[PDB]
RNA sequence: GGUUCGAAGACGAUCAGAUACCGUCGUAGUUCCGACCAUAAACGAUGCCGACUGGCGAUGCGGCGGCGUUAUUCCCAUGACCCGCCGGGCAGCUUCCGGGAAACCAAAGUCUUUGGGUUCCGGGGGGAGUAUGGUUGCAAAGCUGAAACUUAAAGGAAUUGA
RNA sequence: CACAUGUUCC
């Protein structure tokens, strides 16, 4: 189901958005 | 809304031509519209029209022949010159057998063909076959 | 046809339409026979102009003749109610009779028994004749339809408006139709009524057939 | 096109132009970003140096091994 | 090769009382039979297998699969016809499309361009045809100039002698099943497009199963 | 593949109406999705009809009745076999079957 | 259809439909003529002359055939103009 | 436990249009008939026609069959297809006339009439079925 | 303020595994008000205005006239039915109008017989609604929006088997 | 009330 293919792609956004502000 | 007279007059004359219909029902009637069937007149593509002159947007009632395909029309209404009339017939109509491009000029709403004669062109409505 | 001094409205037919029930029509209207009706009684039906009767009547008694062979002439009734009138047509004007169970194919297919090419097509009716009307449109065959004011007036070149329903009002349309060919051809005058009468032709239900023949012992 | 007046050419060629764009025959000649990712770089012939030789396993059923060459 | 008639119009062939086909094809009463081309044109009328395709149905047991052909015929002067036969052998699919191409053929309108002096050479006027999505036109074209067209339709077109074409098409021309029969429609709206030459109403000649009707009943059922 | 001109809805004009809840499941469908059984039905079918009558208190006394509105769903309604599939052909036959029995 | 020189190239003339006014193509399976039988004016039996008319399978497909043919005919006199 | 098949059936009925008067109603009677009339194969095909053939007969005794071809049925149908009534029922002295037919028949050209009775008009105009 | 129901979570059964479907609870929520966000298969997957083109049976608004029935019975006049019609309001059946690739559509028709007016939006499939930049929001996130690279396919309609 | 999966090319 594309729902979660979309969701995915939402969890690695949070987690490359918090690797910009540890540098 | 209401945008053009000439356009809506043809168009509504061409789906009854399909049809088969004799007599039918045109809204407007402007200048150029009681003089654009009197080319048709002079070369007897639809029958003789009466129309009710009144106060209003008179409605003018065509006899309906079967000599006329259909009637194009144009928008808007584009420039031609000398040096291109004969460049939308190649485009435009069937051939030179028959089939007629008509023209408002200096002279009057009047076809390409008499317009080589008077050498005089401009600005353009549509096309009769 | 058109204002013939030989041809007007005639008194001895006036009576025959107005028993039979003829000029009553259905409860609804098609679209097409704006002109053939003149008005709408009570209870919802509505009137058949009697004068349209004979006029389209006529027109349709000019192609009959027209067609000098009536041996290529054909005939279709597969609703009970015109079977009786229409199968002894064959015999008296010289048609080919269609008469109930008409078989698709037999004017396509060059194999089949029954393979014809006539030039008159006859029908009771469009609503149980629309199958032979299919083929009238692949073969170049004229038609009679015999239309109600219900009837559909698809594929039917020549209509004549009546009432189809009646048992007593529909033999009577093919007794006058037979009565008009024969006085157009040469055959028998117009002055002298036809001495066969219009009873030959009425469908008749099989309960009053065993209840007549009582009658007669 | 969708609109028909006799004096929109600004509105004409602007809604050409910028959908020029989305056709990829236009936008990799007038872009420069795959001119620069380009290694011949506006080129057809170049020379190369090899450091190593790769064995390229091929695809779906037309299957061997391919002799391929790091330049 | 003794033919046995069937068909009303079929007796009238051999009874020598049509002078042409072109009577039949002005009344335009369906024909059903394959002889009547040939007896009055059939000197000239060429055949040419297009193609072979093998279409395919799936079944329960195995696979089950039949021919095709398709067959572009006429002389070269404005008769031309296409035949189409789905059989299961390349033989009988071929003489299928042959032997109903005969049936399906239209006379093609050749008119004049500009002067009307000489043969007429172009298409009388600017036409198309509508079947699926693949569109063609007939463009008349200047003297001496030839079938501009694609390989298969330039096939069709000198196919029926008309001479000086141009075209402009439109869809999926790779299915030339749909582009050859697009031309097909585009030559029979000749005769059904109205032209200011005919604006001359037409004398309504009787018809020959009215003329000769006597012998319609005398020497067969 | 569009299959029906009215998409299992009886809904031209609104949008938007009021969901109901099923009763074989607790489906959530707008009311005019909904198969709306107004089903009749007699307190006792055979049995008890003779059995009353014979301890009722007044000469032929009648018997109340039971009306309950159920709304079936799309999948509650093929699950208790009344709704069936159709022929693409039947499928504008909307008439409802007879009341013979 | 004639030339400069002004003969008649073309191989047939098609039909023309009287009721729409227009042409009938060579593949026109439904147009029909109808052959109208000739009335004396004081005999009332059969002549020997018609008075044909055609109608296109277009307007027979829509169902508009005997409405025309009755306006046909009234222009030939064959229908009674006070009607 | 027993079917008529395409063979029985078509053996069975062109036997009887063409030889209807050499048969009989016992199965026995024309079972021999049918002997010298066609050339059956084997003993247990003989008798599987004429029971069809002799099952045909009692469809013809309780009366006409739709699928035959009888002469003397074709006469008798002509006799009651040509058979002639009494004077017609369209002719007569009381005839129910409804108010809106006379001003049709009043602008025609016959607009007094001998032999018509004028009816009262149906007060109240509802002829409509109920919706549902 | 929390009646009921019910994310998360817990417990009892099935599972080889349930962190699921089933049942017992149960927090945020579901109810109201004031501030936020602007996403939906926000669908009629079908922008808005306007001329024309099959009928047919309906329903709703307002208006016109009319046998008649029923109440204010005490009628003029009002209501409720019945008959039609008028402008449009959601609509429905049929279909060789016509269109379309077809499913289907009286518009998805008046389209190679190409131009009534106008806005938004797409250019093979992925990468990717991603990087970056700007911007709104407390946040979740929204708007605008790539490239390198990769692929001979991706896809829509329809027939027959399974 | 359960039923999960059948290694690639043809």
């Amino acid at each position: 189901r594309a729902k979660w293919r979309k969701k995915r792609m939402r969890r690695l956004k949070r987690k490359r958005r918090k690797m910009r502000q540890r540098s | 809304v209401r945008m053009n007279v000439l356009a809506d007059a043809l168009k509504s004359i061409n789906n009854a031509e399909k049809r088969g219909k004799r007599q039918v029902l045109i809204r407007p009637c402007s200048k150029v519209i009681v003089r654009f069937l009197t080319v048709m007149m002079k070369h007897g593509y639809i029958g003789e029209f009466e129309i009710i002159d009144d106060h209003r947007a008179g409605k003018i009632v065509v006899n309906l022949t079967g000599r006329l395909n259909k009637c194009g029309v144009i928008s808007p209404r584009f420039d031609v010159q000398l040096k291109d009339l004969e460049k939308w017939q190649n485009n435009l109509l069937p051939s030179r057998q028959f089939g007629f491009i008509v023209l408002t000029t200096s002279a009057g709403i009047m076809d390409h063909e008499e317009a080589r004669r008077k050498h005089t062109g401009g600005k353009i409505l549509g096309f009769f076959f | 046809s058109g204002a013939l001094d030989v041809l007007q409205m005639k008194e001895e037919d006036v009576l025959k339409f107005l028993a039979a029930g003829t000029h009553l029509g259905g409860t609804n209207l098609d679209f097409q026979m704006e002109q053939y009706i003149y008005k709408r009684k009570s209870d919802g039906i509505y009137i058949i102009n009697l004068k349209r009767t004979w006029e389209k009547l006529l027109l349709a008694a000019r192609a009959i003749v027209a067609i000098e062979n009536p041996a290529d002439v054909s005939v279709i009734s597969s609703r009970n109610t015109g079977q009786r009138a229409v199968l002894k047509f064959a015999a008296a004007t010289g048609a080919t009779p269609i008469a109930g169970r008409f078989t698709p194919g037999t004017f396509t297919n060059q194999i089949q028994t029954a393979f014809r090419e006539p030039r008159l097509l006859v029908v009771t009716d469009p609503r149980a004749d629309h199958q032979p009307l299919t083929e009238a449109s692949y073969v170049n065959l004229p038609t009679i339809a015999l239309c109600n004011t219900d009837s559909p007036l698809r594929y039917v070149d020549i209509a004549i408006p009546c009432n189809n329903k009646g048992a007593h009002s529909v033999g009577l349309m093919w007794w006058m139709l037979a009565r008009e060919v024969l006085r157009m051809r040469g055959t028998i005058s117009r002055e002298h009524p036809w001495e066969v009468m219009p009873d030959l032709y009425f469908y008749r239900d099989p309960e009053e057939i065993e209840k007549e023949e009582q009658a007669a012992a | 096109g969708k609109c028909r007046g006799l004096r929109t050419a600004r509105k004409l060629r602007s809604h050409r132009r910028d959908q020029k764009w989305h056709d990829k025959q236009y936008k990799k000649a007038h872009l420069g970003t795959a001119l620069k990712a380009n290694p011949f770089g506006g080129a057809s012939h170049a020379k190369g140096i090899v450091l190593e030789k790769v064995g390229v396993e091929a695809k779906q059923p037309n299957s061997a091994i391919r002799k391929c060459v790091r330049v | 090769k003794e033919w046995l008639p069937v068909t009303k119009l079929g007796r009238l062939v051999k009874d020598m009382k049509i002078k042409s086909l072109e009577e039949i094809y002005l009344f335009s009463l369906p024909i059903k039979e394959s002889e009547i081309i040939d007896f009055f044109l059939g000197a000239s009328l060429k055949d040419e297998v297009l193609k072979i395709m093998p279409v395919q149905k799936q079944t329960r047991a195995g696979q089950r699969t039949r021919f095709k052909a398709f067959v572009a015929i006429g002389d070269y002067n404005g008769h031309v016809g296409l035949g189409v036969k789905c059989s299961k052998e390349v033989a009988t699919a071929i003489r299928g499309a042959i032997i109903l191409a005969k049936l399906s053929i239209v006379p093609v309108r050749r008119g004049y361009w500009g002067n009307k002096i000489g043969k007429p050479h172009t298409v009388p006027c600017k036409v198309t045809g509508r079947c699926g999505s693949v569109l063609v036109r007939l463009i008349p074209a200047p003297r001496g100039t030839g079938i501009v067209s694609a390989p298969v339709p330039k096939k069709l077109l000198m196919m029926a002698g008309i001479d000086d074409c141009y075209t402009s098409a439109r869809g999926c021309t790779a299915t030339l099943g749909n582009f050859a029969k697009a031309t097909f429609d585009a030559i029979s709206k000749t005769y059904s497009y109205l032209t200011p030459d005919l604006w001359k109403e037409t004398v309504f000649t009787k018809s020959p199963y009215q003329e000769f009707t006597d012998h319609l009943v005398k020497t067969h059922t | 593949t569009k299959k029906r001109r009215n998409n299992g809805r009886a809904k031209k004009g609104r949008g938007h109406v009021q969901p109901i809840r099923c009763t074989n499941c607790a489906r959530c469908v707008p009311k005019d999705k909904a198969i709306k059984k107004f089903v009749i039905r007699n307190i006792v079918e055979a049995a008890a009809v003779r059995d009353i009558s014979e301890a009722s208190v007044f000469d032929a006394y009648v018997l109340p009745k039971l009306y309950v509105k159920l709304h079936y769903c799309v999948s509650c309604a093929i699950h208790s076999k009344v709704v069936r599939n159709r022929s693409r052909e039947a499928r504008k036959d909307r008439t409802p079957p007879p009341r013979f029995r | 259809m004639q030339n400069d020189a002004g003969e008649f190239v073309d191989l047939y003339v098609p039909r023309k439909c009287s009721a729409s006014n227009r042409i009938i193509g060579a593949k026109d399976h439904a147009s029909i003529q109808m052959n109208v039988a000739e009335v004396d004016k004081v005999t009332g039996r059969f002549n020997g002359q018609f008075k044909t008319y055609a109608i296109c399978g277009a307007i027979r497909r829509m169902g508009e055939s005997d409405d025309s043919i009755l306006r046909l005919a009234k222009a030939d006199g064959i229908v009674s103009k006070n009607f | 436990g027993r079917v008529r098949t395409k063979t029985v059936k078509k053996a069975a009925r062109v036997i009887i249009e063409k030889y209807y008067t050499r048969l009989g109603n016992d199965f026995h009677t024309n079972k021999r008939v049918c002997e010298e009339i066609a050339i059956i194969p084997s003993k247990k095909l003989r008798n599987k026609i004429a029971g069809y053939v002799t099952h045909l007969m009692k469809r013809i005794q309780r009366g006409p069959v739709r699928g035959i071809s009888i002469k003397l049925q074709e006469e008798e149908r002509e006799r009651r297809d040509n058979y002639v009534p009494e004077v017609s029922a369209l002719d007569q002295e009381i005839i129910e006339v409804d108010p809106d037919t006379k001003e049709m028949l009043k602008l025609l050209d016959f607009g007094s009439l001998s032999n018509l009775q004028v009816t009262q008009p149906t007060v109240g105009m509802n002829f409509k079925t109920p919706r549902g």
